[PDB]
This record gives structure tokens, C-alpha cells and sequence, in this order.
């Protein structure tokens, strides 16, 4: 019974993902979030062990929750009459990086090194389970506040990770690739890879680098901001217009703009105490 | 401007 074993606090907030409440165990005090997804509003089913039909975000949290990560755990799940109730970790402080950005500005690359670091290997350990993304930003991640950990959440618009081709998508247009906006048809991979890229200069800029699908396409990429050399090499091969120019995660993380990374925690005491 | 998407 959902009701009695939770405790339902403010709305976090809600959008295409649904809403999402703060939330209490009740048995242990363990924070957690709460979302609810309305059935119409799912586009992507799939099924479970058992083979009951849930919402493919279920299918695909399970995939990656077991032993630890920088993704957000699926503790829990329920079925209502007309949506689905999913229970998820809570960290506690935590800020999403999107609020981090909009307060700090562009962040100070040892900083933004530390957290790209561990969105990669965020997102390694996701391909490594069998799940795509296909949403990565700075939204979609949160800040663990005390330990400097970063955790991917809303695998809503994700998928079962394949070699073939996609030709559907409904993540974020200004993450998505030239191939997306032009052919629609992409692959995983290398999709992923340029999401990274918008993602990077995102976190050392302040902002995204391009708003409309010409400037996409185009893949010019100016900096508005001081920004190292290496690090400007890092993100306009990982914006490079053919996908298979794209460097792998594997050539990302030995990139010389990679080396020495901070750990979580030193990475909190340096740029998150105060 | 800096923005949601
Ligand atoms: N603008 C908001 C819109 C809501 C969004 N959703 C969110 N926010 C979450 N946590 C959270 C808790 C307190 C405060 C915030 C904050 F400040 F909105 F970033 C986020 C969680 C979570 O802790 N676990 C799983 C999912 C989750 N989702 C975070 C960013």
C-alpha cells in the first residue's frame, strides 16, 4: 500500500517527465523522490521478468540499479488506475546542475573536469547495463551537496541500447545531433557522445552553445568564455558533424584535458563547502 | 538569456 509507507512532501517539480515530490520512508526516515507518470503520457512500454506491461523508465532504472552508481536507484514502484508511482533515492542536500549553473555561471574547469568525469562514468556503466539515455543534461543531473557526486536521473525518454539504427526521439532538440535534426536516424553511441559535448560546453561557458537546429547543423562552435585549448579540442570532437568522427567514451576519458580529476569529496571540500 | 528546455 503506497500510502502508508511513504509520506508525501512538496512538489519538486513537474514537465514532460511528469511530477516529482519529495518524499519520506516511513519505516527507516530514508529520503526519497516520488514521481507519477500518467499512463496516455507514455509513449514507451516495456515488461518486466515476470512480462507485465510497465513504463519502459522502470524496465530500464532496473537494468542499471544494482551495486552502486552515479545513477539515480529505482527503489520502488507502483501501479495506480490511470498512472504509475516510482520511488526513487534522494540525496540529501542535493541541487540539480542546471540551478548550479544559473547560480555559479560558467564553472571553473577543474570543477567542471571533476563532474564531466563522473557523467562518463555514469553513463559507461548505463551502456555497460544495456540502456541508452538519450537525455543527457545538465537538468537531468544531480549534486550530491556533501560528497560531490554527481547521479543521472529520467531515464523516461530512454532506451534499450542497440548497434542498429534509431529513427525516433523525444529527449531535449538543442542536446540531439545533426543527424537527428536532418535525417532523423541516429545511433546510440555517437549520439550520446554529442550530447556530451553540448553538455561540457555547457558547464564551462554557463550555457548551451546553440539554440536552433541551423546552428546544429552548421556545428561552428564559438566560446564566450576563457577556455583552455584542450578543453575546446574535447568538445569540437565531441561536436564533430559526422558521428563517427565522434571520439568513444573510452578516447574522452584519456583526452589530455582529462587527466588528473578530482575525487567526489575532494571536489566537494574545494568548490561545494562553504 | 539562460534557459530550460
Ligand atoms: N527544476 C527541478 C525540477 C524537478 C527535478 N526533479 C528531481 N529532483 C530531485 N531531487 C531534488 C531534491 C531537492 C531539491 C531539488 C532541487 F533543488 F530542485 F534541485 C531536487 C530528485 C531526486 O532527489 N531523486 C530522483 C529524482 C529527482 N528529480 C529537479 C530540478
Amino acid at each position: 500500500p503506497l500510502e502508508s509507507q511513504y509520506q508525501v512532501g512538496p512538489l519538486l517539480g513537474s514537465g514532460g517527465f511528469g511530477s516529482v515530490y519529495s518524499g519520506i520512508r516511513v519505516s527507516d526516515n530514508l529520503p526519497v523522490a516520488i514521481k507519477h507518470v500518467e499512463k496516455d503520457r507514455i509513449s514507451d512500454w516495456g515488461e518486466l521478468p515476470n512480462g507485465t506491461r510497465v513504463p519502459m523508465e522502470v524496465v530500464l532504472l532496473k537494468k542499471v540499479s544494482s551495486g552502486f552508481s552515479g545513477v539515480i536507484r529505482l527503489l520502488d514502484w507502483f501501479e495506480r488506475p490511470d498512472s504509475f508511482v516510482l520511488i526513487l533515492e534522494r540525496p540529501e542536500p542535493v541541487q540539480d546542475l542546471f540551478d548550479f549553473i544559473t547560480e555559479r555561471g560558467a564553472l571553473q574547469e577543474e570543477l567542471a573536469r571533476s563532474f564531466f568525469w563522473q557523467v562518463l562514468e555514469a553513463v559507461r556503466h548505463c551502456h555497460n547495463c544495456g540502456v541508452l539515455h538519450r537525455d543527457i543534461k545538465d537538468e537531468n543531473i544531480l549534486i550530491d551537496l556533501n560528497r560531490g557526486e554527481l547521479k543521472l536521473i529520467d531515464f523516461g525518454s530512454g532506451a534499450l541500447l542497440k548497434d542498429t539504427v534509431y529513427t525516433d526521439f523525444d529527449g531535449t532538440r538543442v542536446y540531439s545531433p545533426p543527424e537527428w535534426i536532418r535525417y532523423h536516424r541516429y545511433h546510440g553511441r555517437s549520439a550520446a557522445v554529442w550530447s556530451l559535448g553540448i553538455l561540457l560546453y555547457d558547464m564551462v561557458c554557463g550555457d548551451i552553445p546553440f539554440e536552433h537546429d541551423e546552428e546544429i547543423i552548421r556545428g561552428q562552435v564559438f566560446f564566450r568564455q576563457r577556455v583552455s585549448s584542450e578543453c575546446q579540442h574535447l568538445i569540437r570532437w565531441c561536436l564533430a558533424l559526422r558521428p563517427s568522427d565522434r571520439p568513444t567514451f573510452e578516447e574522452i576519458q584519456n583526452h589530455p584535458w582529462m587527466q588528473d580529476v578530482l575525487l567526489p569529496q575532494e571536489t566537494a571540500e574545494i568548490h561545494l563547502h562553504s | 538569456k539562460r534557459r530550460r528546455h
